[PDB]
């Protein structure tokens, strides 16, 4: 693709993400929504193998659905309410059509059947504008209409994409289904505590991007896409030997690292509203997700080890890849959790 | 995360198509501008929480503009005893329903 | 609620439906996604003539262009795909299984 | 009945719509789909939204359903059907047709007047013609006002469109 | 010679002005020997349908004058 | 909820301009110069009342007007004006362009005589 | 009304020349013909370049879509930004017509 | 009544479509140093009957359709659409007044693509496939610039009324102020009916009968006719008596019978274009100038204080 | 000459538009006499048909406030022929 | 930028006339004398009915008669 080109699509993602982020109208919602899926499918094509093409297929048929929904979820506003401001809804149908509109944008259960597979198709950096940029729209527009969405049906797709996106993380030696099922979990973790406190939701949001934009640039700096090939990763390249895995124990929720502030301050909002079988079920399921990605810790510094011989080769080159934020993406995605009361700077 | 950038900068970019009852092309109304007007009037600034309680009257009054359920139904219920005192037989229909009086401007 | 709004909603759900249950092609999915288009702008056309509101009167017109614009995107899939197969059957797009 | 037109052109919708959904193949679904655009075009134009339903006939069956069936051509390999003399190939036709519109007339039955004369439509449905407009049509007033007051609207579009031509410049060329 | 294509043009020109001559004259002969009214426009369809009222007749090409008022 | 409250039909009772809308066009200018001040009350008072109840009698005030205006017509210039208003009448769009010596006669006759 | 009936004449009219002239030669007991191509019986060749030149199409046909109303926006009051949005779609519609230029896009049906 | 204004357009449409096969046979034998048919009838009169008593006798093709409903569909909407074209046509007066005729008659246009994509699949063979989608992809290429150079002139109408656009040409021919424009309007129009040098089909529907032929044939002569008259309203507006309407209908049926001769004079010109030339032609000439005359249109009625108005 | 005849059609326009301002408060008041004319019959209807049925207040308001609504297709146009009612909601739209 | 305009004008005249064209269409109605009488004309044409103001008692240049001589003049527009 020619730079330009390039550059010109990523501020056309970039512009539609700010464009539903911004505006008051429904139809700007909707067409920044249209703007953002239509410059995201080339960033998806951009290596031109079957898989991506049929990666950017199966994309484009769930966002456009999704965009679908939305639209008949204004025209119902519209009927009900005469106007068109972004804010609360003025139906329980346009309510309900427009939260399961936004949870397939995210991709949150049970609509959750595209993301492994079109995180799969795509090379690692689109992978990361789809589980990182990819969820600022939804979320933004999940916050502006929160006195209209419905609480048990919030509630029971937080849950279903907490349990899907721990149980698909058994079987998988892919780096970026595991990637797509932990967005899968960390969906539902977010959206759990978006009727109580939205700004746990923000801060959430921030920790999780924060932590796979390190997981991604780890993982496009040693050229690994495998779990087999990630682990020949300390005969090439000490230092990513261990970035990748505490930060991967920052990721599941785990103490004194950055990624167990948000799901504690999700437990610890959701225990003022007298909830308390939720945020215990939800985080045993969360440690569920940390069962099977610790099991890749141990997979990576620790036993299965072997290398091959050109390694031996490739000790005599070091890194041209511009890892860029990578030491203030790591620092900031482990080191954080005595900085927490900073939350409030998202209020 | 709604970030206002058009009330920090000044601009309208998309305020103007947003509600009935804003400036329209050669002054047109819509049809329920005055009860979109009340019900804005009612819950400006004093919140959602507050205005779905304290201005439920308006709001009705407003959504009854829009679909005239309560008037279709009013209707419906007016033409249907018609229909049945014209089938029992009590009712006759006057001249100026049946089309024979030459209206009035 | 109101009569015709009814239909068209029935009409929006029906071709949701059927894109919802694929049989074999995925033109005949396009095909279902705006059809579900159609009778937005059915809808969305019959309200904002009904409530004579005048500035929506440009709403139906960009979402006709925008959501064009998206099925020839997806058209462009479509022959991508078809490119790669021989035909635009959706179990030839299986290969993300594993 | 001619007073319930719009309601009519409804029920043809939601048949049509029923008709290409249950997808018989692409091309009929094609062109279930433009009988489809047609009647619900018709809906639009008797409300007297004539420029909402000449951009259907213009653009959504005039530019994007020709495209639909122009790729739809270039895929899915023909094949012959029943082409025996004129009894078979076109007096079936005109029977087929003559079951479709008799099935048009057959679901507005004693069932369907029941949801029909309970919440009569008519006699106040079309509200568009209520009073005075003036010289001017409102429905293209508004349209108009695409260049005097949606100037955000029209830049997100335009650059909509500009990035439309160069996503699909890049997706197709394979390189 | 050339104008051996003349009667053909000439039939082809009368049955071009036959469309308009007929719609013409049926406009005539159904509006009261008078143009078709136009009404592109709710103002002009409000002033005919008053016409329609006024008239009488329930006919909103039969004008009244002067002779109708006292 | 309230019984909405409307006007008897004897309240409703005024006589009717009874002619055509190419009689009203023809002398539209001469109404408006000539019948100014109850239609502008009127107008005031539609666009303030915002209802069609209060305005009943300034609407009785612009019917009377009108047909001292049309019988101020008829005494004075019944033919021009009818010679006028019959070139109007024959154009699909009411042309006022078409009718230009109809017009002059017209305005000659009313100049003079009024 | 008088639009519907026009129509209905125009398709009762076509339905009905069609209807003549496939059963009009059909009365005809000519014969019973046995056995009734450049290429033989090979696949249709897909080509890449009738669908850029169909896509191309329907994206200016988009385009041609808002540059509609136009006639009915000289009317504004707002005559400055109506022009200059005008201008700025035309310009659009230009930008996209020399990418397609200077992408080969427009090549072998230029 | 109505019933009688609609049969005197459709019927009459029908015989100058007859003797426009007459008068083109006999304006190319002339034009080519010969005689056209001028035995049949006196000076050949009737031939066209002879022509088509001949082609709805003549034996059907017997095809094996991949499609029954779009081998019969394509001649009926291709008829229909045919006809369709002529309703809002003011001459003077149209016989369905619409405030949208010229985008009625855009849009009615734009569908006429679809009685070619339909007869091309209604057929088994590929190269019939292959030869209608590349007639359907220079019909939507010529639609383009329909649109933007009918939008520009528009712009001097000052709506989207056909009856309107005689109002406009009463102190000039609209020609005089927009002739690129017309000449580019009358090339898209003489590429828009597959008529030479842009009939490459001729280099589709030939799976049809001689019956099912014939009405393609006079469903595409209608169509020149029809835009022969269009483009007569719409660059060469007659003068309108409105007390004698037949002054503008002898005036505007000598122009429009012009126009036909001029395209019938066109086709015994020239050689036919190369596939790609004429799409050379429309994406790389005439589009560019025709979106910088329609940026002229827009600006200029601002910069002469020339706005027409709306009504 | 388009210059000079598009300026003089604007201001044959402008002659037209003020030929239909001094026609309009006539029109208006015609138009208030007649809608009041057609709900004072159809609440008459109402009076002499509904009886029968109980709890029932012959003109009520279906709203909350005592502002003048502008009444519906068939508030006024309701109890009559179908005659009439295709010619008030389908005339202008249907007419040629 | 004389030998250029000369080299494209002899290639490709068809591209030429069109930027050409194109550079009138943008520059020229900044530098027209009659681009505020198209703003004029049409804030002067009259869709809506001039609705009146009640007469408070100090309103000295609305008018209360069309043929007074206060209110806005359209001599500029018979005249030209
Ligand atoms: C406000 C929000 C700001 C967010 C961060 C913005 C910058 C980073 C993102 C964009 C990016 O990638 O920029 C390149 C990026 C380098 O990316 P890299 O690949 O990680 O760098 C690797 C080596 O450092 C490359 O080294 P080198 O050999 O190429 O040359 C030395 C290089 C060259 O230096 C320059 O080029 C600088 C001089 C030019 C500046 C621009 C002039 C115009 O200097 C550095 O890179 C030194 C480190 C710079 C700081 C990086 C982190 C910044 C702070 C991020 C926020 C942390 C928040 C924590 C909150 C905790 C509590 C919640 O940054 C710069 O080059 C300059 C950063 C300036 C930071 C200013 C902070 C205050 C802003 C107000
Ligand atoms: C045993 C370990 C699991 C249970 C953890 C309960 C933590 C807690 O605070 O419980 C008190 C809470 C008390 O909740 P509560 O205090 O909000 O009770 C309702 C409010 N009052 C006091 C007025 C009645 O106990 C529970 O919620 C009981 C259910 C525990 C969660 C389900 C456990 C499933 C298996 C794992
Ligand atoms: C719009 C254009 C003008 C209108 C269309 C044409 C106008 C004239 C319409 C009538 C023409 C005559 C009938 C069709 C032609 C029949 C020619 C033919 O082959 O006939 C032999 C055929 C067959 O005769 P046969 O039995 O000798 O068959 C010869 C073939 N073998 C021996 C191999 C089987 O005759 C018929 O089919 C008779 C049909 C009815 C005859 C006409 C009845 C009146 C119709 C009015
Ligand atoms: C590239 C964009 C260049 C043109 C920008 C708009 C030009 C213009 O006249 O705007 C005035 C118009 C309208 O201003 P106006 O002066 O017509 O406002 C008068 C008020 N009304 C409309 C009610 C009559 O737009 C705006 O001011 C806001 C929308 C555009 C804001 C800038 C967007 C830039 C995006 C760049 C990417
Ligand atoms: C509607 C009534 C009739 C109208 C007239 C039409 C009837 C006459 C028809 C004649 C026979 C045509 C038969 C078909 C021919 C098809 C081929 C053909 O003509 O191709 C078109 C040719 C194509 O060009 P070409 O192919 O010859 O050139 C080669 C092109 N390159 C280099 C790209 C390979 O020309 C055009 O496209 C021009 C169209 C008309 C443009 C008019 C411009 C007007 C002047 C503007 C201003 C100029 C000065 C600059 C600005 C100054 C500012 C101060
Ligand atoms: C309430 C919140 C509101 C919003 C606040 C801000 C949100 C920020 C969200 C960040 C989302 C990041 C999305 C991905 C980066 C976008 C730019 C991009 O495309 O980078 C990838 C790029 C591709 O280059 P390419 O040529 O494809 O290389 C492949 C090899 N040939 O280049 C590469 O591949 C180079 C390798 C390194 C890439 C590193 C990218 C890091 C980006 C994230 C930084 C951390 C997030 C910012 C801080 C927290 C904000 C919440
Ligand atoms: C808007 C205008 C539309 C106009 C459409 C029509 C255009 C054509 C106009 C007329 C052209 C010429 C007509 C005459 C043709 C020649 C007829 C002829 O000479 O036939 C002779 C033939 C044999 O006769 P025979 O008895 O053998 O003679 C031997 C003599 N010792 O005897 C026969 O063949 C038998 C008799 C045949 C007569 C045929 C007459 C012509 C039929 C035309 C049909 C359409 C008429 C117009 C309809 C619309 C207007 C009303
Ligand atoms: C396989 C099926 C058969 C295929 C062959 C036959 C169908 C295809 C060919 C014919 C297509 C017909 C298209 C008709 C609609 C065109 C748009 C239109 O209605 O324009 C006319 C007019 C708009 O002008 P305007 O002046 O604004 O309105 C009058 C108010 N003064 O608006 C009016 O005057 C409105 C009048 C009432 C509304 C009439 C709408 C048309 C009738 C319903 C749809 C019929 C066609 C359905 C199938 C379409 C093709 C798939
Ligand atoms: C500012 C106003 C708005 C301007 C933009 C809108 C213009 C309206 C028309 C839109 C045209 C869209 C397509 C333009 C594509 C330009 C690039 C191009 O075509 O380059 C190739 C061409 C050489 O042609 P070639 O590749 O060989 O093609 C085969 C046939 N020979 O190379 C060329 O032909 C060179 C083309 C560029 C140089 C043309 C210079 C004309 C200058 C006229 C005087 C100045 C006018 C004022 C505007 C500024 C222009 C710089």
């Amino acid at each position: 693709m020619n730079p330009i080109i390039l550059i010109i699509i990523l501020m056309t993602v970039m512009l539609g993400t700010i464009i539903v982020m911004i505006s008051t109208h429904w139809l700007l919602i909707w067409i920044g929504f249209e703007m953002n899926m239509l410059a995201i499918i080339p960033i998806m094509m951009k290596k031109h193998n079957p898989r991506a093409t049929e990666a950017s297929t199966k994309y484009f048929l769930t966002q456009s659905t999704a965009s679908m929904l939305l639209m008949m979820a204004i025209i119902i506003n519209l009927m009900f309410s005469g106007q068109w401001t972004v804010m609360k809804l003025f139906n329980p149908m346009a309510s309900m059509l427009m939260t399961m509109a936004l949870a397939m944008k995210l991709g949150m259960a049970p609509f959750h059947f595209w993301v492994p597979e079109v995180t799969q198709g795509i090379p690692l950096s689109s992978g990361l504008i789809l589980l990182t940029w990819q969820k600022l729209a939804p979320m933004s527009v999940l916050y502006q209409i929160l006195p209209s969405i419905n609480l048990d049906l919030i509630l029971t797709l937080s849950i279903l994409s907490i349990t899907i996106g721990g149980w698909g993380g058994l079987n998988q030696t892919q780096l970026r289904k595991i990637m797509a099922y932990s967005s899968i979990a960390h969906m539902g973790w977010m959206t759990a505590v978006l009727l109580y406190n939205p700004t746990m939701t923000l801060l959430n949001l921030i920790i999780y991007i924060i932590m796979t934009s390190t997981m991604f640039t780890l993982f496009m700096a040693n050229s690994t896409t495998t779990t087999l090939s990630l682990s020949h990763t300390w005969n090439k390249a000490p230092i990513m030997t261990i970035l990748v895995l505490i930060t991967l124990l920052s990721m599941g929720g785990l103490p004194p690292l950055s990624g167990f502030m948000p799901k504690w301050m999700i437990i610890q909002e959701m225990t003022k509203n007298d909830s308390i079988i939720l945020p215990t079920l939800m985080a045993i399921t969360a440690l569920l997700n940390l069962y099977f990605y610790m099991r890749l810790t141990y997979s990576t510094a620790l036993t299965m080890f072997p290398s091959t011989n050109n390694m031996k080769m490739k000790w005599q080159f070091p890194t041209t890849k511009r890892m860029t934020l990578l030491p203030t993406m790591t620092v900031l995605s482990t080191m954080l959790l005595p900085l927490t009361p900073i939350l409030s700077i998202l209020e | 995360p709604f970030f206002d950038v058009q009330k920090k900068l000044g601009v309208d970019l998309d305020h103007w198509m947003t509600i009935q009852s804003a400036e329209q092309p050669h002054r047109i109304p819509a049809r329920c501008h005055a009860f979109e007007k009340e019900w804005i009037e009612c819950a400006h600034g004093i919140g959602s929480i507050r205005a779905e309680k304290e201005c439920k009257i308006e709001f009705e009054d407003f959504r009854e503009c829009l679909l005239r359920q309560k008037t279709m139904k009013r209707l419906n219920a007016i033409k249907r005893q018609r229909d049945k005192l014209i089938k029992e037989g009590k009712y006759t229909p006057p001249p100026h329903h049946s089309g024979q009086e030459d209206l009035r401007p | 609620m109101s009569l015709v709004y009814m239909n068209i909603m029935m009409a929006f759900t029906v071709s949701l439906t059927g894109l919802l249950m694929y049989r074999s092609h995925l033109m005949s999915s396009l095909l279902c996604l705006e059809g579900m288009m159609l009778s937005l702008f059915i809808l969305a056309t019959l309200m904002i003539l009904n409530s004579h509101f005048t500035l929506a009167s440009m709403m139906p017109i960009i979402l006709l262009v925008f959501a064009a614009c998206e099925a020839a995107l997806g058209l462009s899939l479509l022959v991508m795909v078809s490119n790669t197969y021989g035909t635009d059957y959706v179990q030839n797009l299986n290969l993300l299984q594993c | 009945m001619m007073t319930y037109i719009v309601f009519i052109l409804s029920i043809i919708f939601v048949m049509g719509f029923v008709g290409f959904s249950s997808k018989p193949s692409p091309i009929y679904g094609g062109l279930g789909l433009i009988v489809s655009g047609g009647v619900g075009c018709g809906i639009v134009l008797n409300f007297g939204g004539s420029f909402l339903g000449l951009m259907v006939f213009l653009i959504y069956l005039g530019g994007m359903m020709v495209v639909f069936g122009y790729t739809t051509a270039m895929a899915t390999e023909q094949y012959p059907e029943v082409w025996v003399s004129n009894k078979v190939v076109l007096g079936t036709f005109i029977t087929g047709l003559l079951m479709e519109f008799l099935m048009v007339y057959y679901v507005l039955k004693d069932k369907e007047v029941e949801i029909v004369f309970k919440f009569n439509g008519m006699g106040d449905w079309v509200i568009y013609d209520t009073g005075d407009s003036g010289f001017f049509s409102e429905e293209a007033m508004g349209i108009a006002a695409l260049y005097s007051y949606g100037t955000w609207l029209v830049i997100v579009t335009g650059w909509s469109l500009l990035i439309g031509v160069v996503v699909i410049m890049e997706i197709t060329r394979g390189n | 010679m050339w104008f051996e294509v003349l009667p053909g043009i000439a039939v082809m020109g009368v049955c071009l002005f036959i469309p308009g001559m007929a719609t013409a004259r049926i406009h005539r002969f159904s509006n009261g020997g008078r143009e078709k009214r136009v009404a592109h426009y709710s103002y002009q369809w409000y002033l005919m349908e008053r016409d329609r009222r006024v008239s009488g007749v329930n006919r909103y090409y039969v004008s009244k004058g002067l002779e109708n008022i006292d | 909820p309230g019984i909405v409250e409307l006007p008897s039909l004897e309240d409703l009772k005024v006589q009717e301009v009874k002619v055509s809308s190419s009689v009203l066009k023809a002398a539209a200018h001469h109404y408006g110069a000539q019948c100014d001040k109850p239609n502008k009350e009127f107008m005031l008072c539609r666009w303030e009342e915002k209802d069609p109840r209060r305005c009943l009698e300034e609407g009785k005030l612009v019917n009377q007007c009108a047909l001292e205006f049309f019988r101020q017509i008829k005494r004075h210039c019944a033919e021009p004006f009818t010679e006028y208003w019959t070139c109007i009448d024959y154009s699909g769009l009411q042309l006022f362009r078409r009718c230009r010596k109809e017009q002059a006669q017209f305005d000659k006759c009313v100049l003079d005589k009024l | 009304m008088n639009l519907m009936i026009t129509l209905l004449t125009n398709f009762t009219l076509a339905t009905l020349l069609v209807t003549i002239a496939f059963w009009l030669p059909q009365l005809n007991v000519y014969s019973e013909k046995t056995s009734p191509d450049p290429m033989g019986s090979a696949r249709l060749p897909f080509s890449m370049k009738f669908f850029l030149v169909a896509i191309t199409f329907l994206l200016f046909d988009l385009e041609i879509a808002l540059l509609l109303p136009l006639p009915w926006a000289s009317q504004t009051t707002n005559l400055n930004t109506m022009l200059t949005m005008a201008l700025l779609l035309i310009f659009l519609l230009a930008v996209s017509l020399a990418y397609e230029w200077t992408q080969k896009g427009l090549e072998w049906t230029e | 009544m109505f019933m009688i204004n609609v049969l005197t357009l459709i019927i009459p449409i029908l015989l100058a479509v007859a003797f426009l096969t007459l008068v083109e046979r006999k304006v190319l034998g002339y034009m080519q140093f010969r005689k056209g048919p001028n035995v049949v009838g006196p000076y050949g009169l009737l031939q066209p009957i002879a022509d088509a008593i001949k082609l709805f006798i003549k034996e059907p093709l017997r095809p094996a359709t991949s499609s029954i409903s779009m081998f019969i569909l394509a001649p009926i909407l291709a008829l229909t659409l045919a006809l369709t074209m002529w309703i809002p046509l003011p001459m003077p007066y149209p016989l369905i007044n619409m405030n949208l005729g010229v985008l009625f008659m855009l849009a009615m246009s734009s569908l006429a693509v679809y009685s070619i994509l339909w007869s091309g699949w209604a057929s088994n063979s590929k190269y019939a496939l292959i030869g209608a989608l590349r007639a359907v992809a220079q019909t939507i290429s010529y639609e383009v610039t329909l649109a933007i150079i009918l939008l520009s002139v528009l712009l001097m109408n000052g709506s989207f009324t056909l009856s309107t656009l005689i109002i406009t040409q009463e102190q000039v021919w609209l020609i005089f102020p927009a002739w690129p424009l017309a000449m580019m309007w009358f090339i898209s129009t003489l590429a828009e009916t597959n008529r030479a040098p842009f009939d490459l089909t001729e280099g589709f529907n030939v799976e049809y009968a001689a019956g099912p032929f014939a009405l393609f044939f006079m469903a595409e002569y209608a169509n020149i006719i029809m835009m022969n008259i269009f483009t007569t309203t719409l660059f060469l507006g007659a003068f309108h008596n409105p007390y004698m309407p037949e002054l503008y209908t002898i005036n505007f049926t000598i122009k429009s019978l012009l126009l036909s001769i001029t395209f019938l004079w066109i086709r015994a010109s020239y050689p036919r274009f190369r596939y790609d030339q004429l799409m050379h032609l429309l994406w790389k000439n005439f589009l560019p100038l025709t979106l910088a005359l329609c940026m002229w249109h827009v600006s200029l009625p601002i910069l002469l204080s020339s706005i027409p108005p709306q009504t | 000459s388009m210059m000079r005849w598009n300026r003089e059609r604007r201001r044959l326009q402008i002659e037209d538009f003020e030929a239909r301002i001094a026609l309009m408060p006539l029109l208006q008041a015609e138009k208030d006499r007649r809608v009041l004319q057609m709900l004072r019959e159809n609440l008459e209807e109402e009076a002499t048909i509904m009886k029968d049925v109980p709890g029932w207040k012959v003109g009520e308001s279906v709203f909350h406030t005592t502002r003048w609504v502008t009444p519906m297709m068939g508030e006024l146009y309701g109890l009559r022929t179908g005659e009439e009612i295709l010619s008030s909601t389908y005339g202008f739209i249907w007419y040629t | 930028v004389a030998a250029f305009l000369k080299n494209v004008w002899a290639k490709e005249p068809v591209l030429v006339a069109s930027f050409a064209i194109a550079g009138l269409a943008v520059i020229l109605p900044t530098l027209s004398p009659y681009t505020k009488y198209s703003l004029m004309i049409n804030r002067a044409t009259p869709y809506n009915y001039p609705v009146p103001l009640r007469d408070d008692g100090n309103m000295p240049d609305v008018p209360s008669h069309p043929q007074d001589p206060q209110g806005p003049s359209l001599e500029w527009l018979k005249r030209l």
